[PDB]
């Protein structure tokens, strides 16, 4: 009953802003942890 | 070619992350009811 | 030549002469007689 | 020149508030009356041209009038109907006689007018409103050339105030100012 | 003030005597502008072709080939677009102002006066004086031509009636 | 046909405001 | 100096009332929008619009006194008081409704003309321009519901007429026939505004609540001077209470102070997003497997449907005296009610 | 003094508020 | 900084930066044609807003046949 | 001060006042009064049809 492209619509405009603000943020922590002592 | 002088590092903070996430996930449950119409 | 194009030739002439002119001569005047 | 009276220094058209700084007796008509503060800040060589360029169109817009109610010239008849101030300039618009008059004196004010007052702003030794335009020798003596100046400017200042008369009046009854004399009474409004 | 053809308005700057025809004549600022060499080269080539348009206008309205049909000249203009003898007379004008174009950017450089292409076939305006009445004249007749040219094209428009046809049977307006 | 703006419209201010520290602070 | 810089000078002067270019703009505009605005809900009746009474020569009250939105006659005329419509005549135009075209219009250009005020002043303080940005949603506010709206619409007499009662009546209306509140946008836009009420509210308090001990007055207002160097509360001791009782607290003065401009000014962009897209009958009004449930169940109900209904009962109710020009004439019998269902 | 921008936005502000508190005290006493 | 022969062909083009009139300028010009512009917005506006009618000029569908 | 406006803002009113009581404003404003809603020919809501020809149509609905 309920369209493919919802279901496809929810799930991917929820993954991809999720996973590009976590790449971001492992990347200013790698930076962080890099520049200070480790 | 050669090393670019304008190269920026870029940074979020991870109150930034929280709150990019949790707009995120909002916006998910708010507009899901629409898009399943 | 319609009267509708009168009126908006009339109306271009009311706001400058009415509006643009009077508010801008008034300004100008008080300008230059209060240089501080 | 035209003698220390009527349009030089010591003659104030008030008891004297110690007269206007940039107003003295060189300008002609200048019996130093300016109860604001104009002569200070405005240019006096641009304020001169434009009086004198308004006082002419006057008296030409005057004289006009008054000889379009006294006379029409030949021709103008079949055409117009009444037309006398107003609804002359629509109709003649509407036909092409006011297009060809623009027409001309756009010329005239492109090819003189700017230029001169331009090269006048500029320091230029012609006087403000002097466009050597004297085919008679009526200027040739300067002793009746500054009487002349004198009496074109007094003559401009009374036709604007005439004019703006004459167009107030036919506003307001729809008649020239010919006709206007003739009938004194308010309430007939053709 | 004297620039000796207008009294109020002052000889230009450039405006000197140098050139025929100068009587100080420029109350808008055009010769400031622009090159006074290119400005007379352009006002030459007007007036030259001014002049002989107002001579086509003439001798066509006077006297047409055997051949083409009988017409004005700005239906003329249309013929011979749609047919293709506008095309060629187009195409032999451009041709010679393409060597126009070298002896513009000869000007330019110098070398050359403005307007002058050395033709002369018959050897007139022999000595100086000569030469320069007929500049005068070539001058004067060149602006008088650039006016009439116009004149006779927008009373053609106007009246729909050619210019010597509209003398005779004036029929105004 | 016969000068410079020389200004950067660019620039930031970027003066860091320096302040005091006092002995409540400290 | 030349004219244009004294004239700049004048207009920079330091007096009570700060003019400057953007005064030439703002100044009329808004003056003759609040005096129209005055003069219809004093003199100007809608009863050739509307078929309404809306004025205090005529009876009305602050409550229901309205500048109301011209007839659907006219479309999207801009209703010029020489336009073809008026022709000049001032009571014809007023009788048209051309009075809220001229208080829209001047009102929009009176907002243009503070958005202009504060930019220019921020310039001329040496600050940044954070106002002219925050009000951009009151005037994408405006904009969206006074100008988009009726625009997208048949006419302007869709628009919100300039009253609260018409306020009122415009709520009440775009319910029905949009189901407004079911719209997302306007979800967002409600969440602004309720989340920005709750940030003043609470940012007062622990501002006030947080405080040093900064004078031997029990009264603290006085404690306080606008030449101090040094912060006015504890921002640490703040930051501890709503870690500890909230879960999370701010930590930066400025991401707050920015957070507390950011929530509306979104909220009212969401909103108008939303007003937009109701300009065009383009509204979320129904979910399509609730009422293809609802028409396959006669014991499915939720409080969407009810929802429906009542939205279907005010268009019903209200269609034949809200648009008269349309002679809408609805018998009981077609009417719809509670027992009929 | 005579003319001023406070003076004359004072007047602008203060001339139409008196007529319309006027004209709405006249409301006040009509017979509806 | 490369050299190439569409950078040295260009180059000109992008030669006076920061270069200026004098006060002013054309500004009186520019002013002039923007009034014009705004006077023809306005014209074009009531054209299809139906508050001008100039003649022959019919706004609508049935305008096209 | 006071001494101007014990003269002005008095008259001001007065004349406000009697822009309402001398029955101007129904005039100005077009503002129908309590006996002149509904004509005895028209019992129903006056409402304009077209836009080109409202003046008109005013001018016909409120000449009675
Ligand atoms: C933030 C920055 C701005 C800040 C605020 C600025 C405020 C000042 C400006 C506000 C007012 C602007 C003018 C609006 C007038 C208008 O709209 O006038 C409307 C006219 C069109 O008029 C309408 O036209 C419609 C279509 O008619 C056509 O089709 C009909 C079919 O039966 C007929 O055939 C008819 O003859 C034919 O003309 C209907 O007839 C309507 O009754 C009639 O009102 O357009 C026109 O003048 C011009 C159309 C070109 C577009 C210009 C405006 C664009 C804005 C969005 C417009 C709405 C789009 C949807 C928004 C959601
Ligand atoms: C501001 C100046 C001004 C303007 C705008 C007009 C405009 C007009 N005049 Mg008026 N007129 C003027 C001055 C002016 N005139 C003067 C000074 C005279 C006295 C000679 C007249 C005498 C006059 C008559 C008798 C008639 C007009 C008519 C007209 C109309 C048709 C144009 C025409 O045939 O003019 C003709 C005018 C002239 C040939 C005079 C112009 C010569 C003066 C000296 C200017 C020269 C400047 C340089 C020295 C037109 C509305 C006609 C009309 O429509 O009447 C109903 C008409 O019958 N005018
Ligand atoms: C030599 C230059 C020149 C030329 C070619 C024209 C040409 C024309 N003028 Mg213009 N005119 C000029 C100079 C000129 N004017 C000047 C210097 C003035 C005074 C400022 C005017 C004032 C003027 C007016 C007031 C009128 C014309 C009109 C006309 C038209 C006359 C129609 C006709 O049948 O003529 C035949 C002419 C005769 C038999 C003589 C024609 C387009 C008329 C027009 O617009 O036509 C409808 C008209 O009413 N002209
Ligand atoms: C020698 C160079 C040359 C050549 C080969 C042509 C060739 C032609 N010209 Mg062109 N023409 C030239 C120079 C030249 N022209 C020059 C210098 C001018 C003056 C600017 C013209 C002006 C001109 C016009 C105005 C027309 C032609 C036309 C023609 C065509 C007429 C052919 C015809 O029917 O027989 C011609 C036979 C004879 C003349 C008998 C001998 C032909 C394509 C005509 C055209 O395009 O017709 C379709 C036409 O109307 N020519
Ligand atoms: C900041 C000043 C300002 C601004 C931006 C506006 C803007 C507006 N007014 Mg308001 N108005 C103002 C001052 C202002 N007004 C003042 C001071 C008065 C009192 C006299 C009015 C009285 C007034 C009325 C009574 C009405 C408007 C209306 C309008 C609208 C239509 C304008 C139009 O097409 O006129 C056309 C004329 C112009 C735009 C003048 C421009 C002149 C040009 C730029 C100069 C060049 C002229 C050219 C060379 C000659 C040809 C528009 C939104 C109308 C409206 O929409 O109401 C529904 C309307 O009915 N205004
Ligand atoms: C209904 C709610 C509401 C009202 C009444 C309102 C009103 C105002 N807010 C202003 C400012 C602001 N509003 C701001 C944020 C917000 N404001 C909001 C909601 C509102 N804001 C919201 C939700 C936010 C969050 C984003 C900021 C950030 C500012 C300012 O900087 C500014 C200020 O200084 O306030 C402290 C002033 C603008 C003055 C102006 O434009 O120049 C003069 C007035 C003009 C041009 C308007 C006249 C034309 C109007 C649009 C039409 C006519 C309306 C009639 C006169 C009255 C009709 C009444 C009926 C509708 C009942 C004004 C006092
Ligand atoms: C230089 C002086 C002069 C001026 C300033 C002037 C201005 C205008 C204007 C205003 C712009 C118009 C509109 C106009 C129109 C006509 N003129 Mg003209 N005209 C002038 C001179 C003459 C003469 C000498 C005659 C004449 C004519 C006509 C006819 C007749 C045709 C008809 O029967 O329809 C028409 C329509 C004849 C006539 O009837 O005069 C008794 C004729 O002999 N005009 N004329
Ligand atoms: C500032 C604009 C203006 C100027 C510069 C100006 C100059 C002159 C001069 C030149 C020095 C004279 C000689 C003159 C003569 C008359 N003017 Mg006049 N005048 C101006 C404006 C008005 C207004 C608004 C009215 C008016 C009137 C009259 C009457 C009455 C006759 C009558 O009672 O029938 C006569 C004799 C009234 C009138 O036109 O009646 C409808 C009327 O209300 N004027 N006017
Ligand atoms: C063509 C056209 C039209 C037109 C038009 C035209 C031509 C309009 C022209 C109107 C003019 C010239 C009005 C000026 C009147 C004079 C005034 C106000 C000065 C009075 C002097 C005073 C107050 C004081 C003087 C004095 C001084 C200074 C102080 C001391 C004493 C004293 C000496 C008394 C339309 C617009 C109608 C529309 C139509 O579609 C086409
Ligand atoms: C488009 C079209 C075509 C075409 C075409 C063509 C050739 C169009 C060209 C038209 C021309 C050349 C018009 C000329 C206007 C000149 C004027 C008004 C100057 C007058 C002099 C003045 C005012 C003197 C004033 C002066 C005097 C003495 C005294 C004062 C001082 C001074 C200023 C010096 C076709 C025919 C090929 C057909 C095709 O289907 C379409
Ligand atoms: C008691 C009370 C309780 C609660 C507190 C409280 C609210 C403070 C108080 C209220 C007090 C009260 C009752 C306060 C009310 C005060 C009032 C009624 C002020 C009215 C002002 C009218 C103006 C500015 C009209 C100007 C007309 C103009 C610009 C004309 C415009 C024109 C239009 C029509 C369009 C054509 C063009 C022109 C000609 C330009
Ligand atoms: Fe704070």
């Amino acid at each position: 009953n309920v369209s493919v492209a919802a279901y496809l619509a929810v799930l991917l405009g929820t993954f991809i802003p999720v996973v590009f603000l976590i790449t971001l943020f492992i990347q200013s922590e790698a930076r962080k942890a890099a520049e200070s002592g480790q | 070619s050669g090393p670019n002088p304008n190269k920026q590092p870029v940074e979020l903070n991870r109150t930034s992350l929280f709150w990019g996430l949790l707009l995120i996930f909002v916006l998910a449950v708010l507009f899901s009811s629409y898009f399943f119409n | 030549m319609t009267p509708s194009f009168s009126a908006f030739i009339n109306s271009l002439l009311a706001g400058l002469f009415i509006v643009i002119i009077p508010i801008g001569t008034a300004l100008l005047i008080v300008s230059q007689s209060d240089r501080l | 020149y035209q003698e220390g009276v009527l349009q030089g220094l010591g003659v104030d058209a008030i008891p004297g508030t110690d007269r206007p700084k940039n107003l003295d007796g060189t300008l002609v008509g200048d019996i130093g009356f300016d109860p604001l503060g104009f002569s200070n800040w405005l240019d006096l060589r641009w304020a001169r041209e434009a009086e004198i360029k308004h006082g002419r169109v006057a008296m030409l817009a005057a004289t006009g009038m008054i000889v379009q109610d006294v006379y029409k010239f030949p021709g103008v008849q079949q055409t117009f109907g009444d037309a006398s101030m107003m609804k002359l300039h629509n109709v003649a618009v509407g036909q092409g006689a006011m297009q060809q008059l623009f027409l001309w004196i756009t010329v005239l004010e492109t090819l003189t007018g700017i230029p001169a007052i331009i090269q006048t702003l500029k320091g230029s030794e012609r006087q403000p409103g002097d466009f050597g335009f004297d085919p008679l020798g009526c200027g040739s003596n300067p002793e009746q050339l500054a009487r002349r100046q004198l009496v074109e400017l007094k003559n401009g200042r009374l036709a604007m105030i005439a004019v703006g008369g004459m167009v107030h009046h036919y506003l307001l009854v729809g008649r020239g100012p010919i006709e206007f004399i003739k009938n004194i009474p308010n309430f007939k409004n053709p | 003030d004297f620039s000796a053809a207008v009294p109020f308005l002052k000889r230009p700057s450039n405006l000197d005597g140098a050139y025929i025809g100068d009587v100080g004549f420029d109350p808008l600022g055009f010769s400031d502008v622009f090159d006074l060499r290119v400005l007379r080269e352009a006002e030459l080539k007007h007036g030259r072709f001014a002049m002989l348009a107002v001579l086509g206008f003439i001798v066509q309205e006077l006297y047409t080939f055997p051949f083409f049909p009988k017409m004005a000249p700005v239906d003329a203009h249309d013929y011979f677009v749609k047919q293709g003898g506008g095309s060629q007379i187009i195409f032999w004008i451009s041709f010679v102002e393409l060597f126009g174009v070298v002896a513009l950017f000869e000007t330019l450089q110098g070398k050359r006066e403005p307007g002058d292409f050395a033709f002369d076939p018959l050897g007139l305006a022999k000595d100086e004086a000569t030469l320069e009445r007929y500049r005068l004249a070539e001058v004067k007749h060149a602006r008088l031509a650039m006016i009439a040219i116009g004149g006779f094209i927008h009373q053609y428009w106007v009246t729909k009636q050619t210019v010597l046809e509209q003398l005779g049977n004036f029929k105004s307006l | 046909p016969r000068v410079y703006d020389e200004e950067d419209q660019l620039l930031i201010l970027s003066d860091i405001v320096t302040f005091e520290e006092t002995d409540l602070g400290r | 100096r030349g004219w244009f810089d004294l004239m700049d000078d004048w207009l920079k002067r330091d007096r009570f009332v700060f003019v400057g270019w953007s005064g030439l703009l703002l100044f009329p505009t808004s003056y003759l929008s609040i005096g129209g605005w005055f003069t219809g809900t004093t003199f100007v009746t809608s009863w050739y619009t509307h078929g309404l009474a809306s004025s205090y020569l005529e009876g009305c009250n602050f409550f229901t006194a309205a500048v109301s939105t011209p007839a659907n006659s006219m479309g999207h005329s801009l209703l010029l008081l020489w336009g073809p419509e008026a022709q000049g005549d001032f009571t014809r135009w007023c009788q048209i409704g051309g009075l809220w075209a001229f208080c829209a219009l001047h009102g929009s250009f009176g907002l243009i003309g503070f958005c202009l005020r504060q930019f220019e002043i921020a310039r001329l303080v040496g600050i940044r321009p954070y106002n002219a940005i925050a009000f951009s949603g009151p005037i994408a506010i405006f904009v969206s519901v006074f100008l988009m709206y009726p625009l997208g619409q048949a006419s302007w007499f869709f628009a919100p007429s300039l009253g609260v009662a018409a306020i009122f009546r415009f709520l009440l209306f775009i319910q029905g026939f949009h189901n407004f509140t079911l719209n997302p946008f306007h979800m967002m836009g409600v969440a602004g505004i309720l989340g920005a009420a709750l940030l003043c509210a609470i940012h007062g308090a622990t501002v006030q609540n947080t405080i040093f001990e900064d004078g031997d007055a029990a009264n603290t207002f006085r404690a306080f001077t606008p030449t101090q160097a040094e912060e006015t509360y504890s921002m640490v001791t703040a930051n501890r209470f709503w870690s500890q009782i909230f879960g999370v607290a701010f930590s930066n003065k400025r991401w707050l102070h920015f957070f507390m401009l950011f929530v509306p000014l979104a909220g009212l962009w969401t909103s108008a997003i939303g007003i937009v897209g109701l300009a065009l009958n383009l509204r979320a009004y129904d979910f399509v497997s609730q009422e293809l449930r609802a028409a396959e169940d006669p014991e499915f109900e939720t409080f969407y449907t009810k929802n429906i209904l009542l939205n279907e009962g005010i268009r019903s109710w209200m269609a034949a005296q809200d648009q008269p020009h349309e002679n809408f004439i609805f018998p009981e019998e077609v009417l719809p009610r509670g027992n009929a269902l | 003094p005579i003319f001023t921008f406070r003076w004359l936005a004072i007047h602008g502000l203060a001339v139409p508020t008196v007529f319309f508190l006027g004209a709405i005290t006249s409301m006040q006493f009509i017979q509806r | 900084a490369l050299r190439t022969r569409l950078g040295e062909l260009l180059r000109p083009l992008n030669s006076e930066y920061g270069k200026v009139a004098p006060g002013w300028g054309t500004t009186p010009i520019m002013g002039f044609v923007m009034l014009l512009f705004a006077v023809f917005l306005l014209i074009i506006l009531q054209i299809y807003n139906s508050s001008l009618i100039i003649e022959n000029v019919d706004v609508d569908w049935a305008s096209l046949g | 001060y006071w001494i101007i406006h014990s003269i002005t803002i008095p008259a001001l009113f007065v004349a406000g006042w009697l822009f309402v009581s001398t029955g101007l404003a129904y005039d100005i404003f077009g503002t129908p009064r309590p006996n002149e809603y509904f004509t005895q020919e028209r019992q129903q809501v006056p409402l304009v049809n077209d836009r080109f020809s409202a003046k008109q149509e005013l001018e016909d609905l409120t000449k009675g």
